[PDB]
RNA sequence: UGCUCCACACAAUAUAGAUGGAUACGAAUAAGGCGUCCUUGUGGCGUCGCUGAACCAUAGCAGGCUAGCAACGGUGCACUUGGCGGAAAGGCCUUGGGUGCUUGCUGGCGAAUUGCAAUGUCAUUUUGCGUGGGGAUAAAUCAUUUGUAUACGACUUAGA
């Protein structure tokens, strides 16, 4: 899983005589392949509809790719979560240029700050912040700052040898 | 009779900051600052060099002293106009640090022919500086 | 949290001029030269205009940006002390011995000696530290004057007093004797 | 001239092992200034003498060889495996060895 | 490549020096560690002096002097970390530990030879900054090390020679640099700088 | 005809592992090195780093014989002048000339058959033995003796 991936996965009851043509149900899921994306699917039109796997298909399945890719932005995310005494609702901001990597972000920030695995968390939402102002979150509020810029002190260089004749320096 | 205070100045990490990518397909090549995503990502732009425009990790590269002046979020042709229009390319070029790495490429690709010689030029050239600091 | 910028200022007046090492910093003003060792706290200063001098923490945490303005306030002082001095003013306070304090020398050491304390037979001595100044003031009775250009020196020497005196074996909010700091403030305030 | 040097030094670190168990018919080789096995994969198939003395002269000679070759590499950090036609006696485990440039392919 | 290595032990952090050491060692490396009194540990000096005496309080309980040996010196409680990352019962691992020599400060010949650090074992680049780090003289001394004041004053006496050589090192280097400078833009020069050097 | 040191000659003995050089500031790392100038400082200015991917060395039968040119340098070897070094100094820096080499440059000759590769042998340790050149000419133990000692050893005394 070099990175998620971005699935629109639509599926449907099986058609029956009495229905022909069914609703036809859709959602975005973050997955790292096919299999997941489809898996996670039918795992949440469980929760939603009268359905499952042997009574449903999979209509169609099409990675979503980000329409810009090279674009800076601000994305608020919603997530329920299970923690280890009950469940949570809580809305996160993550700045990056993709929806995968921001969610990666996310996953990666779950299991850091709460250890919530991702078998533990829902994605309810997530949606680009078309404007300053409506960000709330100041450690990605201090970023958006007017001419922005900030140094790297003490850098610290890697070195291939086991050993240096220079007693190196930190500087930057 | 006056404050006196160290400086220490540093490379900031600014749009318009030019970088040398050390890892990756790119690796050796240049590349200008577009945005600051966070403290440690960077969306960065190479179009001379062909870098493509990408979110990169502040460690896998390096910051150079060179900056130009650079819109935020400058898209790519932007950010090649005004690359060319400041030069940087140029000003790479003249720096010691750009010389030490043409000189290490330019020592790698010697071969045994060109060693001898460079043996023998050294061995004329060091006649004259041992001559000469004898004299002085 | 990881603060991008914490910034703090520090103001130097007219007469005096502020040297900053690597992180020693030097103040030198009318009344003398402080010394402050700073290699402990990873921030940076700069100097603005002769006037106003920066430090910053850069990418800083909860303890860090708190350690800045914990080094704006030690370099603050430094500035106070060497311009207007640190007079610390202490009481002596006893219900029936009376407190003998008098300023003695053993082959140069400037001891501060109370006799009588509670009725002690044992003398209590305490230094006075390099910097401070010792006076016994008259217009306003048992009191003690500790100054000099070291906030930190002028009260650790005070503090050193006032420990000194501590009544043991009593309930000491009956037997409240001892030598305590009544006002803080400066040599040339007026 | 003062250096007559055609082979590249290399030092024999130990046996194939797991945890507990060794086996001494394949050896591990670090070659001076290999760091990867990229750089590792130019010395494949390069001949290895281990050089030592004997009190006893053999055949003219009081000195010996263990010829081996290189026959892949192992981890990542340039370190080769080894075949020697005897196996290495363990006791040389830190002593020298060269490596070679024939058979020669470039 | 060098026969023998020499590593000055001052800003280095104990446990991964040793790591490296033992290694170099076991790999056939002949290795002097000098100013091992100017070691570092990770962690304040509380936390790393309560790790010494709770190691001083194991000890064969029938007789202590068949027990965990109490070195006390720098160099003493470095050959402790480096040991147990070497197999030192076996004959392979008293041969790895026969190339290793640690000293406080730095003794002769050592004084006139190239010192070398293991910058991934340095504590200015491995450890985080405001991390507090115990320095191993004044950890040496609170636990019954005698010598620091001694080396501390042949340590100034070395540092002060050793000034003066560089002094005049750097004059011939700034002569030699002067006449190498001239010598540059002649013909064989430029010849020298079309191949690189 | 013993002992010891030196020198050279052969033997034996081994090698935790030579195979161009272990190539010396100190201190900081939210800072430094180098150079330059001054009002000699916590100074001004310039410059560097982003690795030793360096510097040095390095061509010649494992490095031969021999002719010159240019320079008066480089380097080896002994003899030698002085000084410094005690942490474990046992090394560092010098002076003087002598005796070699010099690939800084231009030459002339030699190499072959180890046969298409075989470490293809070039190092540093110890102990003998012989030769020739300096140098020095004791003790300890047992036995006897003491009792400050003592199970026995041991200890502690004495004895031309
Ligand atoms: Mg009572
Ligand atoms: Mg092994
Ligand atoms: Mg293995
Ligand atoms: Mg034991
Ligand atoms: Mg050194
Ligand atoms: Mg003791």
């Amino acid at each position: 899983m070099a990175h998620f991936k971005e699935y629109q996965v639509i599926g449907r009851r099986l058609p029956t005589e009495s229905v022909p043509e069914p609703k036809l149900f859709r959602m975005r899921i973050f997955a790292s392949n096919e299999v997941i994306a489809k898996s996670r699917y039918w795992y949440f039109l469980q929760k939603l509809h009268k359905v499952k796997k042997a009574s449903g298909e999979i209509v169609s399945i099409n990675q979503i790719n980000e329409a810009h890719p090279t674009k800076v932005k601000n994305f608020g995310v919603w997530v329920r979560y299970d923690s280890r005494s009950g469940t949570h609702n809580m809305y996160k901001e993550i700045r990056d240029v993709s929806r995968v990597a921001a969610v990666e972000t996310l996953y990666q920030d779950m299991a850091a700050r709460h250890r919530a695995r991702f078998r533990s968390i829902h994605i309810l939402k997530v949606a680009e912040i078309e404007k300053t102002a409506d960000v709330k979150r100041q450690y990605v509020k201090q970023f958006l700052t007017k001419d922005l810029k900030f140094p790297l002190p003490h850098r610290v260089q890697k070195s291939t040898k086991t050993f240096s004749y220079k007693r190196p320096s930190t500087f930057y | 009779t006056d404050s006196i205070v160290k400086a220490s100045n540093w490379r900031l990490v600014e749009v318009g900051r030019v970088v040398l990518i050390k890892k990756g397909q790119s690796a050796g090549k240049l590349a200008a600052i577009v945005e600051i995503i966070d403290q440690k990502k960077v969306l960065i732009d190479g179009p001379k060099a062909g870098v493509p425009r990408q979110a990169i990790n502040l460690g896998q590269v390096v910051l150079t002293p060179l900056t130009f002046a650079l819109p935020r979020g400058a898209r790519t042709a932007t950010v090649s106009k005004k690359w060319a229009a400041a030069a940087v390319c140029e000003k790479w070029a003249a720096s010691s640090w750009a010389k030490k790495i043409a000189q290490r490429e330019r020592r790698a690709a010697l071969t045994d022919f060109e060693r001898f010689q460079v043996m023998v030029l050294r061995k004329q050239k060091r006649y004259t500086v041992k001559k000469a600091l004898a004299k002085a | 949290m990881k603060y991008i910028q914490t910034e703090q200022q520090i103001e130097v007046p007219e007469g005096v001029t502020v040297s900053i090492k690597s992180r020693i910093v030097k103040v030198v003003g009318p009344r003398g030269t402080l010394t402050k060792n700073l290699k402990h706290i990873d921030v940076t200063f700069t100097k603005v205009n002769n006037q106003l001098i920066k430090v910053a923490v850069h990418n800083g945490g909860r303890k860090h940006v708190a350690a800045l303005r914990t080094v704006k306030s030690l370099v603050d002082n430094m500035i106070t002390g060497v311009t207007k001095g640190y007079k610390y003013k202490m009481r002596y306070v006893y219900a029936h011995f009376p407190i003998n304090v008098n300023i003695v020398e053993k082959d140069g050491a400037k001891f501060i000696e109370v006799r009588n304390f509670l009725g002690d037979k044992k003398i209590r001595n305490v230094p006075v530290r390099d910097g401070v100044t010792i006076e016994f003031s008259t217009n306003v009775k048992d009191e003690i004057v500790l100054s000099g250009n070291s906030v930190e020196d002028v009260s650790q020497n005070a503090a050193d007093l006032q420990q000194i005196c501590r009544v043991r074996n009593k309930d000491i909010r009956k037997f409240l004797d001892g030598i305590y700091v009544s006002h803080k403030g400066f040599i040339t305030e007026d | 001239a003062e250096s007559h040097r055609l082979y590249v030094k290399g030092k024999h670190l130990s046996y194939q092992r797991s945890k507990r168990v060794n086996n001494p018919n394949v050896s591990l080789i670090k070659i001076e200034g290999v760091a990867t096995p990229q750089d590792a994969q130019f010395y494949l198939g390069k001949r290895i003498a281990y050089v030592y003395r004997a009190s006893k002269e053999v055949r003219g000679s009081k000195i010996r060889v263990m010829w081996g070759k290189v026959t892949r590499t192992h981890g990542n950090s340039g370190v080769v495996r080894a075949t020697f036609r005897n196996n290495l006696p363990a006791k040389t485990f830190g002593a020298s060895v060269r490596i070679f440039l024939y058979p020669s392919n470039i | 490549v060098e026969p023998v290595v020499v590593i000055d032990g001052k800003g280095h952090l104990v446990g991964r020096l040793a790591s490296v050491v033992a290694k170099q060692l076991l790999n056939g490396q002949k290795i002097v560690v000098v100013r091992a009194e100017e070691l570092n540990i990770s962690g304040e000096f509380f936390r790393n002096k309560l790790k010494y005496h709770d190691f001083l309080r194991k000890a064969t309980a029938f007789n202590k002097t068949r027990g965990p040996f109490h070195f006390r010196a720098p160099s003493r409680i470095f050959y402790k970390a480096l040991r147990g990352m070497v197999s030192h019962k076996t004959a392979r691992g008293k041969a790895a530990l026969e190339r290793l020599k640690v000293f406080e400060g730095i003794p002769p010949p050592y004084d006139k030879k190239k010192r070398v650090v293991v910058p991934q074992a340095l504590r200015v680049l491995r450890l985080k900054p405001g991390r507090k780090y115990t320095t191993l003289g004044k950890l040496s001394t609170s636990v019954g090390w005698k010598y620091e004041d001694v080396v501390a004053k042949l340590e100034a006496k070395r540092k002060v020679s050793s000034a003066e050589y560089y002094a005049k090192k750097r004059a011939f280097t700034k002569k030699v640099a002067s006449a190498n400078a001239t010598a540059a833009e002649s013909d064989v020069a430029k010849q020298l700088a079309a191949l690189g050097y």
